[PDB]
């Protein structure tokens, strides 16, 4: 696994931050704060070693840090890291990614 | 004001100037007003809470009259 | 698995979208938009590379990419790819496929 | 497995059609329509590939198409083609079969 | 496996028939049909093939055609043959036998 | 297995005959029948062949007729043989055995 | 396994006394009976063979008669032996070990 | 495993202590004890043997001793040692790991 901010998620956890979420729109109508709800789009930020899927060996994370993901609707765990936000997720949760 | 992340960056901000604050607020509840009590009896922090005068519509014109005379802004 | 629209479902995950509703009956009569239920017919876009069903080796998914599907009533997820809506499922949740 | 009307169930489904409701007694009383329950009896028209029950192999449904079979309460999905009613079960739910 | 009157199990299955409910005891009395709660010996008339338990071979039923054997309470699904009623259980849910 | 008044058990079905009930206590007061609950205590009469545990054979039960053993508070089957009442548990249902 | 007072438990169960409630504290401040809740200190009295977690051996519980061991809250089973209290637990159950 | 003040987890259970609660903000104000939640910063004070994962072989926890972890919301068992406050986990209950 990949730490970040000296936080090393355990097993098949996968550490994420979400975009920030849209003030305005394309025209210049502005967006209010309690309207914007979370975010589902997020970047890898720490990675886990992972699980022991099969006998002798550990199958690693499917995502790399700074992989841009694709976050379900629940399944998220609060981590908050100097001050900041940051969510923890399952392996197999993450809907997918977004290649470039 | 009933929570604590709602009330402490207003008591930093008077703490750090040396200078006393008064909340005017709808009310100070909950576990914001133990903290204001706390910060006052033990460390001597000087401060006072009050509820917001009027109903309704009259106590938000009040409230924004006050903020336009000390020269504040209203939150919430 | 391959990627749509810089978008790739990750294990058995199966993005697909829906055809479009009957707007007209074979007769000619108008049909109105909120009797129009959600499409069970889809055609895939996107799949993914598949899940570990046994030891050492990937299984992929059984659909291909531009395959026509049946889906259940129950078990998709709103993906939104440049404002065109789109629903992911599992592999195994596929009912079948339209074989031409 | 086994396509009908162009349309292949996935895995160990297992899609049916089902035996006329009876509308005349042996006697010769007419039946009302809303007191006839749904036939259990049906005859397979489709059949899916099959699962893998174990390792490295695939395990193909129990049901051929063509045979009678005797179907559960529940546990069929509506599958419509040319606008004909036909059920999709999975293999294991299937009864039993009348051998001739 | 064995089929009874055309009909035969599939899987794990066993067809069995409940003996006759009593009417008089051993003196006399005779007994009210209400009273006469689901008999719990039953011969078994057809069974299944049977299931994978492992690997590479099929496992057999534990009753034969012609065992006589307890039921249980619930777990019997209702079969229809010839205008006789009959009752289908899965293999392990037949709490024991009567052997002579 | 073991038959007892012939019938036998199957699987992993073990059948007990509870302890009688105790009607008058060391000092010589008499109990009543209401407040004597199911006796806890039971010596094994019955015993079935055993489940397959593993692959290739099969696992017998971990007791044999004529045990006394320690009944749960629940999970017994009522059986009557010869008019006379007896229980059927699992063999991973029994708490232990009174070894002497 | 090891058997205590004729009593022998069966596959992965493990027989503890518990330690007597304290009733008076480290001045002298007499407590109530009803206050006294039940005590999560026990020691081992009797311990089972094992269950079968692999293929073709036993697996043995990872306690000892004699061991100090810290029950949980909720999860014992009453026997009485000798018209003295004793709990039955599973292995998995013991939270941990007092080792000196 | 290791133990603790004399107490040793059982299995892949994990004892922590949680870090102390935060008294005063950054800026000076004092906080009270009733809003002060529950800390889910931990140290790592014992550690069990493992549980096992796979045939012939123990599979030991993934944190060691003195490590700081980052604890789950729900799932802690509470444990007393020379009236000190400490907390039981499984290993997999553990979200991360503050590496340094």
């Amino acid at each position: 696994g990949q730490a970040f901010r000296k936080f090393l998620p355990l097993f098949d956890r996968v550490l994420v931050e979400r975009s920030a979420a849209e003030t305005v729109t394309k025209g210049g109508i502005m967006l209010p704060e309690k309207s914007q709800g979370k975010v589902l789009q997020a970047t890898v930020v720490a990675v886990g070693s992972g699980s022991k899927g099969k006998g002798g060996e550990i199958q690693p994370v499917s995502v790399k840090v700074g992989d841009k993901v694709l976050l379900p609707e629940y399944g998220g765990t609060k981590v908050v890291l100097d001050d900041k936000d940051y969510f923890l997720f399952r392996d197999g949760d993450i809907l997918g990614k977004y290649v470039d | 004001i009933s929570s604590i992340q709602s009330i402490v960056p207003a008591l930093e901000i008077a703490n750090a100037h040396r200078k006393p604050l008064v909340i005017i607020a709808e009310d100070v509840d909950g576990e914001a007003l133990s903290t204001l009590v706390l910060n006052r009896l033990k460390v001597g922090l000087q401060v006072v809470a009050v509820k917001a005068p009027g109903f309704g519509d009259n106590r938000k014109n009040q409230l924004k009259d006050m903020a336009i005379a000390t020269g504040g802004a209203v939150f919430g």
